[PDB]
RNA sequence: GGAGCGUCGGGCCCAUACCCGGCCGUCGCCGGCAGUCGAGAGUGGACGGGAGCGGCGGGGGCGGCGCGCGCGCGCGCCCGCCCCCGGAGCCCCGCGGACGCUACGCCGCGACGAGUAGGAGGGCCGCUGCGGUGAGCCUUGAAGCCUAGGGCGCGGGCCCGGG
RNA sequence: ACCCACCCGACCCGUCUUGAAACACGGACCAAGGAGUCUAACACGUGCGCGAGUCGGGGGCUCGCACGAAAGCCGCCGUGG
RNA sequence: AGAGGGCGUGAAACCGUUAAGAGGUAAACGGGUGGGGUCCGCGCAGUCCGCCCGGAGGAUUCAACCCGGCGGCGGGUCCGGCCGUGUCGGCGGCCCGGCGGAUCUUUCCCGCGCGGGGGACCGUCCCCCGACCGGCGACCGGCCGCCGCCGGGCGCAUUUCCA
C-alpha cells in the first residue's frame, strides 16, 4: 500500500479539437507535426490553440490588431490570430498588414486588402515560416463574453460589483431591500 | 563529394571513440582514489582511537553525519504530522528506504517518526549493495535502474558526479551535492526483512525494530536488500 | 494438412469458466448473464471470501493473442463469395466463418473459392 | 427550491393550459388555402387589380 | 436524442442519480419561489440583492413610444453615409463638409462616445449631447436641431 | 486533395466493411484491402491496382495516368501479363520502382501478384 | 519432566502487505513516428591565398577542450587525382523511403489499480423505427424456438454446428 | 460446457439503517407488462454559421405535394427581437 | 396433421416417462483437481508447409539481345503553343462590361418640387499585347531517357515447367 492521492492525477487539458471538421483537423495534422519537429515554441502554442472551443478563442477586432501592430517596432511582421479578425466600424485608415487567421469576416477582408494587405491561411503561414519567426501572436480578450459580469463574488455580497441574473432590468426588478439604504440594508 | 565526406564521418567516429576511452579512463582512476580514500578513513579512525589509548584519554569520534531510513510499519491509520513527515523522506510504501544526512533540523523530523522507521548509520558495505543491486534514477520522473553512467552522468555530471563509483562517494562521504546526488536516487524499494524482525510495533532499545538503533541498520540492510 | 497460421503462439488464458451472476444458481428468472451487484450489502459486491467473482480489466487477455481461435486464426463472418476475396492478402492471420443464413447452395461456391485463394473456412464440412 | 444564483422566474403555467394548447400543423394547409383562394380572387375580377383598391 | 441522455446510463442502478438516504421527494422546498423570507431567504439575498419592497414612482398607463430615444455615437458616425462622403470631403478643397442626417438612420440622439476624425460635418438630430456637440465643434462642423 | 477526400471518407465509404474486430474495404485498386490512407485506390492521384485477368491464366495491373482524373472513363489503364510467375513479378516491379509510380506500394504488389498466381493453378488432392 | 505461569533462545508456518517476473487496464512523459544518425554531444560546410609532418607543444589533473583507425592517401607518376550510391553495399546513409502510417493510426518508457451516495468517459454491448449504404442474406429455408456440439470476448454480449 | 467425487472456502437476496444471516419488512414459481418523460423558461459548457451585427418568425412569391404538408426565394431581410 | 376444427410458431414455470449419474449432516454455490459421460477434431505417420541452392531425371519455349508497333511514366530546353497567379503597360472592355452608391448634374429626355430613364463620377467586375515572376498536377505538341504489352526474330552451357 502507498500514499498517493489519485485525485489530480489525471491532467484536464484538450489534446485533440472537439470539432469533427476536417479543414481544422488538417491544420492540426500539420502542426502537430511542425510542433513536434521543430524547436519553434510558436508551433506549440498554435497548435495548443487549435484545440480549444470557440469561448476560447474569441475574435480579434481590426483596431485591435491595428494598435498592437502601431506598437514600436514590430513593424514589417505578420500577426497571428487562431481566432477571427473582425471588423472595426469605429476605425478608419487601416494600415497595409500581414494577417494569419483561421477566420477573417467579409468587411475586415475588404478593408484590409484594399490597404495592400496580405490574408494569409494557416497552411500558408507554415510554409512562409515553419518556425514562426517574425511572427506576432495575438488573442481576442478572453473576458469579453457578457458571461463573466455575472462570475465572481455574489451580488449582495459586500464590495461586489457582479451583475445579477435578471429577468428584465427597470424601477421594480431588484433594487429594494439590499440596495437601497432605506429598505432593509445594503452591500 | 564521397571519399572526402567518409573519412570525415570516420573521422567524427574516431574522436568519439577516443572520448570514450578518455572518459573510461578518468572513471577508472576516480574508483582508485576512492579505494585509496576510504582505506585512508578507516585506518586514522582507528589511529587515533590508538593513541588516546596510549594515553590515559579518550577518542571520541565523529558524530556520523548520514542515515539510512526504512519504514517499517504501513499506510494506514497514521497521525498526519507523522504521515506529513514521511513524504518529506520519500517514505510512502512499507519498507521503502532513504538516506538522510543528519543535523538538528532533519534529526528531529526522524523524531516525529520514531515508531514509524528503523534507521541509523549506514556501512560502507550497505552504500554500495543498496546502489548496486537497487540503484534506480530518478531521470524525467520515470524510475529509471541505472544501468549505465550515461544515466548518471547525463543528470548529476553538472556536479563532478559521472559514475556509479562518484554517486557512491557522495552518498558515503555527504558531500557538497548530497540532496541532489540523493534526490536523484530513486527511494530504495526493499524486500520483506528475511529471518523476519523482531517486533514491529516496539523501539530497538525495548526489543522491538524501529528507532535508532546505530550500527546494527546494516543487518538489517543485508537481510532486506 | 490444414492451412496453417503464420504465427502460432501458446495462447494463454486467465480465466475459463463464464462469470456468472449472483443467484443465477438459485432462480430460473435470474439468467447466467453476468450483472455487477448494485446491493447495500452484497457478498459479492462487497468481494468476500468464498463468492462468485466479478470480472475486472484485470482478467483481460493479452493483445497479440485476443480473439485468437485455438487454431491459431481469428474470426472474419464472410456473407458471400465477393467478401472473401478481402482475406485473399491476410489467409495467414484470418480464417473465414460463412454465416448461419447462407443458404447451402451458395455456402458450396464459397467454400471451393476459399480453397483455391488458401483461405481458411471454420465452418465449411456442415451445410451438405 | 433556489439553487445557487440564477434568475428568479414566474413561469405561467398554473392554469389548466394543455387543455387549451394551439398547435400549428394547419399552417402549411393553411397557407396554401389563402393562396388558392386568393388566386381565385384575381381570377374573378378579371382586369382589377389583385391588390384591392 | 434520448440515446446520449444520462437516464440510458443510470439504468440498473437503483437511486437514478438521487441517492438513497434522501430520495427523489416531489416538492421538499416548497413550490417555486416559496420561502423567499424563510427558510429559502439566504439564496435570495446572496443572489437576488433587492427583490423584495416597493421603489420608486408608479407611472399607470405607460406607453414606450413616447420615450423612444434611439441614440448613436460619435464613434460611428461616419459609418451612416457611404464611405465616398467621406471619402469626397478630405478632397474637393471648397471646405463642404457633407450632411449626415441622424434621423434618417433611425437615431434620435447623438451622445459623444469617441474620437471623430478631423474632417468637418453637418450633423442633422434632434437631440445632442453636451460633449457630443463640443466634439463636433472641435472637428470644425456645425451640430442642428429638427423636429 | 487527397488528405481532404479521405477525410471525408474514412469512416463512411460504401466500400468499407467493419464487423468481427478487423476492418476491410473493397474499392477497385486497393491492393491489401486495407481501410488505410496509402492503400485507396479512389483517393490518389497516382494508383496501383492488381487484380486477376478475367481469362483465369494471368494478372492486369491497374495503373492510373494523372492525365485527367474527372474523367474516369479514361484514367484506369489496364495491362495484362499473363507469363512465367517469375517474371510476371519483375514486370511489376519495373513497372512500379523504375517509372517511379507509387513506390510506397510496390511490394504489396508483388506479394498480390503472387497471391493471384497462387489462385490460379492446379489446386491440391 | 506441560499442551500451565514468568523470563529467554535458535528453527520453522502464511495475508490480497514487501521483493522479482509475467499479463490486463488507467495516468503521465512539452514522449516517439508524415521518414533520418545518433547516445555525458560538446558543430557542419563553402571558398581563397599561403604551405606541411604539420598539427592548438594549456592541470599528479587524476579529467570533461581536443588526441592516436590516418589529416596525405593509395593509385595514376617531384606533379595529378582525393572521382558518380540508378550503385557506398550498407549500424547510417541528409539521392528515396516501413512489413508500420484506419495519424481518432501505430510505437516506446515510467508510475499506479478498495469503493456506498454521487459524478464523468468509453461500449465493433443490447432493443425497435427512419435516411443512406452493403450488385448483403433468404423456399437449395427468414424470424423465432430448442440444444451433455465448436469458439470468441474482462463483460454487456456475440458468432458458428445440429434440430 | 453435462454428471459425480473429494479438500478448502462459503449464512438470502432486495431495502431503510450508526448496525441486517437476523427473532426488521417485501419475495411460493414462471411468462409478458412495468418507473426520470415531454413542453416551456432560465443558466453554464460544448459544436457549427455569420459577426457590430445577427435572426426568422409571421406573411408572401414558386404546384396538382407522389416523395412536399418538404425544398427554394423575398427593397418583406427586417416591422420586430 | 412432428398443421386434426380454440388446429401457424409453440418458450418458461410445472408434470410424465426414457437414459445416465449420485445420495445419512436441507439443498445450492466459489476455488482447485480427479473420474465418468457426451459430442468435436484426429491419425490407420501429422511428421506441417514455403523460399533459395546442389544433384540426378524428364519438359516445352524463352528470357538476354536487337528490329517493328502500341501504351504509360518522368524530364528539362519551358523549345513551340494552350493554361492561370502576383505585378507593370495599354485607359484598351469603359458607350461594343454590368451592377452598387445618401458621389454629382434637374445644361439632358420622359412622366407628373418628386418618380422613371439617360448623362457624368467613384467602387467593383473584362479585352489587347509585351515584360518579369510563382512554371503552379492546368494542359497539349515534339525530343530525350526509362518502363511495360503485342508481334517479329534468337533452338538451346540460356528458359521456364514437373516430379
Ligand atoms: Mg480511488
Ligand atoms: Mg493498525
Ligand atoms: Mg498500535
Ligand atoms: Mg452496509
Ligand atoms: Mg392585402
Ligand atoms: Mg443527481
Ligand atoms: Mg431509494
Ligand atoms: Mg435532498
Ligand atoms: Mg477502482
Ligand atoms: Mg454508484
Ligand atoms: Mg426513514
Ligand atoms: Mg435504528
Ligand atoms: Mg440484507
Ligand atoms: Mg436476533
Ligand atoms: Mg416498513
Ligand atoms: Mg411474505
Ligand atoms: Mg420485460
Ligand atoms: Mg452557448
Ligand atoms: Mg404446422
Ligand atoms: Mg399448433
Ligand atoms: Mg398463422
Ligand atoms: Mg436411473
Amino acid at each position: 500500500g502507498v500514499d498517493i492521492r489519485h485525485n489530480k492525477d489525471r491532467k484536464v487539458r484538450r489534446k485533440e479539437p472537439k470539432s469533427q471538421d476536417i479543414y481544422l483537423r488538417l491544420l492540426v495534422k500539420l502542426y502537430r507535426f511542425l510542433a513536434r519537429r521543430t524547436n519553434s515554441t510558436f508551433n506549440q502554442v498554435v497548435l495548443k490553440r487549435l484545440f480549444m472551443s470557440r469561448t476560447n478563442r474569441p475574435p480579434l477586432s481590426l483596431s485591435r490588431m491595428i494598435r498592437k501592430m502601431k506598437l514600436p517596432g514590430r513593424e514589417g511582421k505578420t500577426a497571428v490570430v487562431v481566432g477571427t479578425i473582425t471588423d472595426d466600424v469605429r476605425v478608419q485608415e487601416v494600415p497595409k498588414l500581414k494577417v494569419c487567421a483561421l477566420r477573417v469576416s467579409s468587411r475586415a477582408r475588404s478593408r484590409i486588402l484594399k490597404a495592400g494587405g496580405k490574408i494569409l491561411t494557416f497552411d500558408q503561414l507554415a510554409l512562409d515560416s515553419p518556425k514562426g519567426c517574425g511572427t506576432v501572436l495575438l488573442s481576442g480578450p478572453r473576458k469579453g463574453r457578457e458571461v463573466y459580469r455575472h462570475f465572481g463574488k455574489a451580488p449582495g455580497t459586500p464590495h461586489s460589483h457582479t451583475k445579477p441574473y435578471v429577468r428584465s432590468k427597470g424601477r421594480k426588478f431588484e433594487r429594494a431591500r439590499g440596495r437601497r439604504a432605506s429598505r432593509g440594508y445594503k452591500n | 563529394n564521397f571519399a572526402e565526406l567518409k573519412i570525415k564521418r570516420l573521422r567524427k567516429k574516431f574522436a568519439q571513440k577516443m572520448l570514450r576511452k578518455a572518459r573510461r579512463k578518468l572513471i577508472y582512476e576516480k574508483a582508485k582514489h576512492y579505494h585509496k580514500e576510504y582505506r585512508q578513513m578507516y585506518r586514522t579512525e582507528i589511529r587515533m582511537a590508538r593513541m588516546a589509548r596510549k594515553a590515559g584519554n579518550f577518542y571520541v569520534p565523529a558524530e556520523p553525519k548520514l542515515a539510512f531510513v526504512i519504514r517499517i510499519r504501513g499506510i494506514n491509520g497514521v497521525s498526519p504530522k507523522v504521515r506529513k513527515v514521511l513524504q518529506l523522506l520519500r517514505l510512502r510504501q512499507i519498507f521503502n528506504g532513504t538516506f538522510v544526512k543528519l543535523n538538528k533540523a532533519s534529526i528531529n523530523m526522524l523524531r516525529i517518526v520514531e515508531p514509524y522507521i528503523a534507521w541509523g548509520y549506514p556501512n560502507l558495505k550497505s552504500v554500495n549493495e543498496l546502489i548496486y543491486k537497487r540503484g534506480y534514477g530518478k531521470i524525467n520522473k520515470k524510475r529509471i535502474a541505472l544501468t549505465d553512467n550515461a544515466l548518471i552522468a547525463r543528470s548529476l555530471g553538472k556536479y563532478g558526479i559521472i559514475c556509479m563509483e562518484d554517486l557512491i562517494h557522495e552518498i558515503y562521504t555527504v558531500g557538497k551535492r548530497f540532496k541532489e546526488a540523493n534526490n536523484f536516487l530513486w527511494p530504495f524499494k526493499l524486500s520483506s526483512p528475511r529471518g523476519g524482525m523482531k517486533k514491529k510495533t516496539t523501539h530497538f532499545v525495548e526489543g522491538e525494530d524501529a528507532g535508532n538503533r546505530e550500527d546494527q541498520i546494516n543487518r538489517l540492510i543485508r537481510r532486506m536488500n | 494438412a490444414a492451412l496453417r497460421p503464420l504465427v502460432k503462439p501458446k495462447i494463454v488464458k486467465k480465466r475459463t469458466k463464464k462469470f456468472i451472476r449472483h443467484q443465477s444458481d438459485r432462480y430460473v428468472k435470474i439468467k447466467r448473464n453476468w450483472r455487477k451487484p448494485r446491493g447495500i450489502d452484497n457478498r459479492v459486491r462487497r468481494r468476500f471470501k468464498g463468492q462468485i467473482l466479478m470480472p475486472n480489466i484485470g482478467y483481460g487477455s493479452n493483445k497479440k493473442t485476443k480473439h485468437m481461435l485455438p487454431s491459431g486464426f481469428r474470426k472474419f463472418l464472410v456473407h458471400n463469395v465477393k467478401e472473401l476475396e478481402v482475406l485473399l492478402m491476410c489467409n495467414k492471420s484470418y480464417c473465414a466463418e460463412i454465416a448461419h443464413n447462407v443458404s447451402s447452395k451458395n455456402r458450396k461456391a464459397i467454400v471451393e473459392r476459399a480453397a483455391q485463394l488458401a483461405i481458411r473456412v471454420t465452418n465449411p464440412n456442415a451445410r451438405l | 427550491a433556489p439553487s445557487r444564483n440564477g434568475m428568479i422566474l414566474k413561469p405561467h403555467f398554473h392554469k389548466d393550459w394543455q387543455r387549451r394548447v394551439a398547435t400549428w400543423f394547419n399552417q402549411p394547409a393553411r397557407k396554401i388555402r389563402r393562396r388558392k383562394a386568393r388566386q381565385a380572387r384575381a381570377r374573378r375580377i378579371a382586369p382589377r387589380p389583385a391588390s384591392g383598391p | 436524442p434520448s440515446r446520449l441522455r444520462k437516464t440510458r446510463k443510470l439504468r440498473g442502478h437503483v437511486s437514478h442519480g438521487h441517492g438513497r438516504i434522501g430520495k427523489h421527494r416531489k416538492h421538499p422546498g416548497g413550490r417555486g419561489n416559496a420561502g423567499g423570507m424563510h427558510h429559502h431567504r439566504i439564496n435570495f439575498d446572496k443572489y437576488h440583492p433587492g427583490y423584495f419592497g416597493k421603489v420608486g414612482m408608479r407611472h399607470y398607463h405607460l406607453k414606450r413610444n413616447q420615450s423612444f430615444c434611439p441614440t448613436v455615437n460619435l464613434d460611428k458616425l461616419w459609418t451612416l453615409v457611404s464611405e465616398q462622403t467621406r471619402v469626397n470631403a478630405a478632397k474637393n478643397k471648397t471646405g463642404a463638409a457633407p450632411i449626415i442626417d441622424v434621423v434618417r438612420s433611425g437615431y434620435y440622439k447623438v451622445l459623444g462616445k469617441g474620437k471623430l476624425p478631423k474632417q468637418p460635418v453637418i450633423v442633422k438630430a434632434k437631440f445632442f449631447s453636451r460633449r457630443a456637440e463640443e466634439k463636433i465643434k472641435g472637428v470644425g462642423g456645425a451640430c442642428v436641431l429638427v423636429a | 486533395s487527397a488528405h481532404l477526400q479521405w477525410m471525408v471518407v474514412r469512416n463512411c465509404s460504401s466500400f468499407l466493411i467493419k464487423r468481427n474486430k478487423q476492418t476491410y474495404s473493397t474499392e477497385p485498386n486497393n491492393l491489401k484491402a486495407r481501410n488505410s490512407f496509402r492503400y485507396n485506390g479512389l483517393i490518389h492521384r497516382k494508383t496501383v491496382g492488381v487484380e486477376p485477368a478475367a481469362d483465369g491464366k494471368g494478372v492486369v495491373v491497374v495503373m492510373k495516368r494523372r492525365s485527367g482524373q474527372r474523367k474516369p472513363a479514361t484514367s484506369y489503364v489496364r495491362t495484362t501479363i499473363n507469363k512465367n510467375a517469375r517474371a510476371t513479378l519483375s514486370s511489376i516491379r519495373h513497372m512500379i520502382r523504375k517509372n517511379k509510380y507509387h513506390p510506397d506500394l510496390r511490394m504489396a504488389a508483388i506479394r498480390r501478384a503472387s497471391a493471384i498466381l497462387r489462385s490460379q493453378k492446379p489446386v491440391m488432392v
